[PDB]
RNA sequence: GCCCCUAAGCGUGUGCUAAGUGGAAAAGGAUGUGCAGUCGCGAAGACAACCAGGAGGUUGGCUUAGAAGCAGCCACCCUU
RNA sequence: ACCUCGAUGUCGGCUCGUCGCAUCCUGGGGCUGGAGCAGGUCCCAAGGGUUGGGCUGUUCGCCCAUUAAAGCGGCACGCG
């Protein structure tokens, strides 16, 4: 199923974190899904995905995984090895930690050493890690500045209230568009299976009706950017 | 499709004929609602207009002297009930006859007299 | 699930599945109902599983009545043991059903969605059953 | 084709017929066509 | 039965023959021969028509009513005016040529394929990308055109292959 | 035969409006300049514009009365439409106000009478639940 | 109201019991017994089809005019017995009445209307017993519920009875209860 | 269990009257 | 039990079955056929084929980019 | 606990087979979120084929090299 849905051009982002980190409600509040939650342990278990939406008008694959617990046996890690395959299939990995706690250094240390186990045994480059503190309304401002100084890649969020969601899309935007390869293609007149593709599948830069054809400066996704290299304007 | 609704139609159509003087009957087919909305504003200013069933007309025509259109009830029936002067609605429709040219007049009736298509043109001329 | 709070006797005989129903053969709370046509021991799981099925098709409004309650216990001894030496502990609670008994009842504005909701629950019961109305 | 004991019309353009002693559903959409057995 | 109610109108240009249930019609194109089912009987009225007669309302006899009427109907409009079907071929590099009583296709295969002409069926090429099949028997004309149309596995991505005249085939977008 | 509704003084973003009709082969820039030139007088609404297309790709665009679904909002003072009409009422509009909306909507509505148009606005008022008193 | 009594024929049975009754229902009849102030029960059998047609139109309480052996006899169907599975009449009780007597009869209650959108109408009492003249029984009673707000109770005393009839049952009995629309979580909470 | 079924189902014949030894 | 093996009926009358059902089986799926009763419609032409329309407010309100007559929720009225 | 206790020799391996199809390869197709290459799922099909080694008594399993494939079962858990 993934081997037929990876062929498409949908960016994939993964949300991971401890149990009762509010990862389920983050997907509910960012999209509008009615995924049910319980203020207890193992609120959600199935690997849930739904569409993601943006400020600039881009869809992506937003994947909710299973919640972790501390001192997990590797037997249970292997038991849920089916739910954690999306970790390496993620363009961007979003990490959410308990913002009301004492030791954000331990929360990142435990999960990252858990996830990099799978990255190492799957031998792919680790994704750009992003941390999201939750419950800024239920958190103390002293620790807010401590992670401000320590992690510039950290962002304050309170999904239970909804502050700073527009900045999340901007941060999500700059790091997802960054994997694409800008192209300068010249599509001829006998390949008219591309005019709608360059306008909606990718991002347009400029367009001119030259003699050799239409010199289409454009930005297109990874399976769509290494793809027009035949008609490249320079080496 | 209970018969009571059709029975009320037969009484009403005849009573409007006996309340009106003349008629002009054309083909309604192929005319947009935008045209139908445009015409109904001009149609209802003085006259009235309906698109009823041929047999509903016949059972609502046998009472009074509007049985002089039996052989002409074959085709798309579009009654333009002109109540006042018979030339008002006949002049407006001849505007639409030239405006559209997809409408062809089937016939008309006035003063208990049976006419033809060319006679109707003269009626719109009178 | 539905279980009784306390039952005077914990290990009872098997309920007799003979004869036709003599009570509860008329819908008396809602508008539509399910009428049984075969004897069965409808456990508390099939009662609750069918209850969710009706709710998931109306999803907004209406009330569901369950006139049947799993009172009787049914026991089983541990597997891979020879016969004799006692009687097993009660495991699943069932409710005796005789044909003619009205099992579930629904109250919903439009009939088509009401009957389709009931047909969803009927397909989760161990019996043949039909849909009966409030009217005569 | 879907070989199922329980073939039903799925869309509003699905016709259910009999062809050589088998109940089958035939539709414009190839996804819908199915036979009994 | 409503289909079989009306009678087949014979024209001035053919002669019919009814010897029991072996009805044969001959005219300006050919000679066609037919046999009907045993309940049904067929004769002709003196007003230039052929009539099929079912004596019962049994399910078997009611189905053979409509079947017999259309068969004689096509037996008449065939032996006199005949049938033609206009076939088209689509895709770059796809052509057709005529080799006497045969047809040669070029449908992207390594080997140019041949289609023989069954008797009473005449191939008539018009343009390299459009042709027509004509004949006397409606059953045979539609049979060979069906084989012709199936010379390429269906392609909904670009529609390459032999199609019918006013076809609107199902297509889809082949993206990735 | 296409349709659009664009903000008063702003236009040409890429998702909403530009490629929304540039996929059919019409003008992209003069339409925005012309659209601004006509609405600068009104400037306080949204307009359903109905561009009618022919073989020659040249546009024929017309400007209609502001929608009753939004002309009611400015008449009542609220900004967000009601999520539960007939259960919680959030806007106030007087029968006089409906007459005021009918005066603006007198040109492009099917209503033959002033009071009949008032009914039409009342019929639209029920779709978001705006109190008519 | 002037309820036209129905004409039904009857025969007097030669034999009774379960042997004779089962044969009657197989042959196409339906047994019944006529009693009342006459103090002499007559065992009759009606035509099964005709009696059902009378019941299908004029409700359960249908005034009957039996011509038993050619003699007129006004009667009122006191009670019915229906098999719960096959839904057929097995037996009927026919009480003998004469014009100008106040009987006590249970009649059904209908509900007509369309309440405000945030409510669900749950009818409690299917029937209600009234006192009416022998030939002027109301065949059904109506409770038009419309424009009612959150939960409102319509008892028997809110029913508009026709002229010359009385509400025997106490007016405190509740008939129609309109309740707020159950919430999407209430379906989950109720019954577990 | 074909053997166990074909033997029990042998009792529905005319000459056995719905009963047989060992069912 | 009565076509031949195999003693005695390829018995008589009225219907049903097309599956070798007769000569194994369930939940359930299903335009296979015979019988009985109902309901809506219809020579004021109901149904099938076919002609012509199938519009205005409008992009009905909340919701995310967005549901614009046509993922989701509420409302679901009016003029020709 | 019905046949066998005045005997019905019990696991693996070797030799030798024979059958079923609920098919691992080869053969024919329908659907596909099937562009191609390659797949996924279902239907038809028993003609032939289905390797050699390290560890363990091992069936089973893990591993090393390959191959079009290294099928699942029954026959006293076939065969003293």
């Amino acid at each position: 199923q993934r081997g037929s849905r990876r062929r498409s051009e949908i960016p994939s982002v993964a949300i991971v974190g401890y149990t009762n980190a509010g990862k389920s409600s983050l997907l509910n509040a960012l999209t509008g899904a009615g995924v049910l939650v319980e203020n207890a342990l193992f609120a959600t278990l199935e690997p849930t995905t739904r569409r993601g939406e943006f400020e600039d008008g881009r869809p992506f694959v937003l994947t909710d995984t299973v919640g972790f617990v501390r001192h997990l046996p590797t037997q249970l890690v292997e038991a849920f090895r089916s739910t954690l395959e999306e970790v390496v299939d993620a363009d961007l990995l979003i990490h959410v930690v308990d913002g009301s706690d004492v030791n954000p250094l331990a929360q990142i240390n435990a999960v990252r050493t858990v996830i990099n186990e799978v990255v190492a045994e799957y031998d792919i480059a680790p994704p750009p890690e992003l941390l999201v503190v939750n419950k800024i309304d239920a958190a103390t401002g002293v620790g807010l500045a401590q992670l401000r100084r320590a992690l510039p890649d950290a962002v304050f969020v309170s999904a239970r209230t909804g502050d700073g969601l527009d900045k999340l899309r901007s941060r999500m935007g700059e790091l997802v568009e960054s994997t694409d390869a800008t192209v300068d293609v010249t599509i001829p007149y006998d390949r008219g299976d591309l005019v709608a593709r360059v306008h909606t599948d990718g991002h347009v830069d400029a367009t001119e009706h030259t003699d050799a054809g239409t010199r289409i400066k454009a930005r297109v996704p990874a399976p769509l950017a290494a793809t027009l290299r035949e008609y490249a304007t320079f080496a | 499709m209970a018969k009571a609704d059709k029975a009320t139609a037969v009484a009403d159509i005849a009573e409007q004929f006996k309340a009106s003087t003349a008629t002009v009957v054309t083909e309604y087919r192929g005319l947009t609602v935008a045209n139908l909305a445009e015409l109904r504003r001009a149609l209802g200013d003085s006259a009235t207009y309906t698109v009823a069933k041929n047999t509903l007309v016949k059972r609502a025509a046998s009472e009074a002297g509007i049985e002089g259109l039996d052989e002409l009830f074959a085709g798309p029936t579009a009654i333009a009930f002109v109540k006042g002067e018979a030339v008002d609605a006949a002049k407006a429709i001849k505007k639409f006859a030239k405006d559209n040219k997809a409408l062809v007049i089937k016939g008309g009736y006035m003063d208990g007299k049976a006419l033809s298509v060319a006679d109707v043109e003269k009626i719109a001329d009178l | 699930m539905l279980i009784p709070r306390k039952v005077k006797h914990r290990k009872q005989h098997h309920p007799e599945q003979r004869g036709i129903a003599s009570g509860g053969t008329s819908v008396s709370f809602g508008d539509y109902g399910i009428q049984a046509l075969e004897h069965a021991y409808i456990t508390n799981r099939q009662i609750e599983s069918a209850r969710i099925a009706i709710n998931r098709h109306i999803k907004r409004g209406g009330k569901v009545w369950i006139n049947i309650f799993p009172d009787r216990p049914l026991t089983k001894k541990p597997a891979e043991t020879r016969m004799g030496s006692g009687k097993g502990s009660p495991e699943w609670w069932v409710a005796n059903v005789k044909p003619g008994r009205v099992l579930f009842e629904l109250s919903y504005p439009d009939e088509k969605t009401a009957r389709d909701a009931l047909t969803r629950a009927i397909h989760k019961l161990p019996i043949k059953a039909r849909i009966v109305t409030r009217e005569e | 084709m879907k070989v199922n004991p329980s073939v039903k019309p799925i869309c509003d353009k699905c016709r259910v017929i009999r062809r050589h002693g088998r109940v089958m559903v035939i539709c414009s959409d190839p996804r819908h066509k199915q036979r009994q057995g | 039965s409503r289909i079989g109610k009306q009678p087949v109108p014979v024209p001035s240009g053919v002669d019919v023959t009814i010897n029991g249930q072996n009805l044969s019609v001959k005219g300006p194109k050919g000679t066609l021969t037919l046999d009907v089912a045993e309940p049904i009987s067929v004769s002709r009225a003196e007003d230039g028509a052929i009539v099929v007669t079912r004596p019962d309302d049994e399910r078997r006899s009611r189905s053979l009513h409509g079947l017999s009427r259309t068969l004689i109907a096509n037996l008449v409009t065939g032996v006199t005016e005949g049938y033609t079907q206009k076939m088209e071929i689509f895709g770059v590099g796809y052509r057709v040529q005529l080799k006497g009583q045969n047809l040669e296709f070029a449908l992207g295969y390594s080997h140019p394929v041949l289609i023989e002409a069954p008797e009473g069926i005449t191939f008539a090429v018009e343009s390299p990308t459009k042709f027509s099949v004509s004949g006397i028997d409606k059953q045979k004309v539609g049979q060979i055109s069906a084989v012709i149309r199936r010379l390429r596995r269906p392609d909904p991505y670009k529609g390459k292959g032999v199609r019918y005249e006013g076809e609107q085939i199902r297509r889809k977008v082949g993206k990735t | 035969l296409i349709k659009l509704q664009i903000q008063a003084g702003q236009a040409n973003p890429a998702p909403p409006v530009g490629p929304a009709l540039g996929q059919h082969g019409v003008n992209i820039m003069e339409f925005c300049k012309a659209y601004n030139a006509a609405t600068e007088s009104q400037r306080g609404n949204v307009i359903p514009v109905e561009i009618t297309v022919y073989e020659d790709r040249s546009f024929t665009f017309a400007l209609k009365t502001p929608p009753a679904a939004k002309l009611l909002l400015k008449a009542a003072g609220v900004q967000k439409g009601s999520g539960e009409p007939h259960k919680t009422k959030v806007a106030k509009v007087t029968w006089d106000q409906v007459r005021e909306i009918a005066e603006t909507k007198k040109a492009d509505l099917n209503a033959n009478d002033i009071d009949a148009a008032a009914k039409i606005i009342a019929g639209t008022a029920r779709s978001m639940g705006i109190t008519v008193e | 109201t002037a309820n036209i009594p129905n004409k039904l024929t009857a025969n007097v049975r030669t034999r009774t019991g379960k042997g004779a009754s089962r044969q009657a229902r197989r042959d196409g009849k339906v047994p019944a017994v006529l009693y009342g102030h006459g103090t002499d029960p007559q065992h009759l059998e009606l035509n099964a089809r005709d009696f059902a047609a009378v019941l299908r139109s004029h409700g359960t309480n249908a005034i009957l005019t039996l011509d038993i052996e050619g003699t007129e006899q006004l009667a009122l169907t006191k009670a019915l017995d229906v098999h719960p599975i096959r839904r057929n009449i097995q037996h009927a009780d026919l009480l003998v009445v004469q014009r100008g007597e106040k009987v006590t009869v249970e009649v059904t209650v209908l509900v007509e209307g369309d309440a405000t959108p945030g409510t669900l109408v749950t009818q409690d009492a299917n029937t209600i017993e009234i006192e009416a003249e022998a030939l002027s029984i109301p065949e059904q009673l109506t409770v038009s519920v419309e424009g009612v707000e959150a939960g409102t109770q319509i008892t028997a005393g809110q029913i508009s009875l026709p002229e010359g009839v009385n509400l025997i049952s106490d007016p405190e009995l509740l008939v129609v209860n309109v309740v707020e629309a159950p919430s999407a979580e209430a379906l989950e909470e109720e019954g577990a | 269990a074909k053997r166990g079924r074909k033997k029990r189902d042998r009792k529905h014949s005319k000459a056995n009257h719905g009963k047989r030894p060992n069912a």
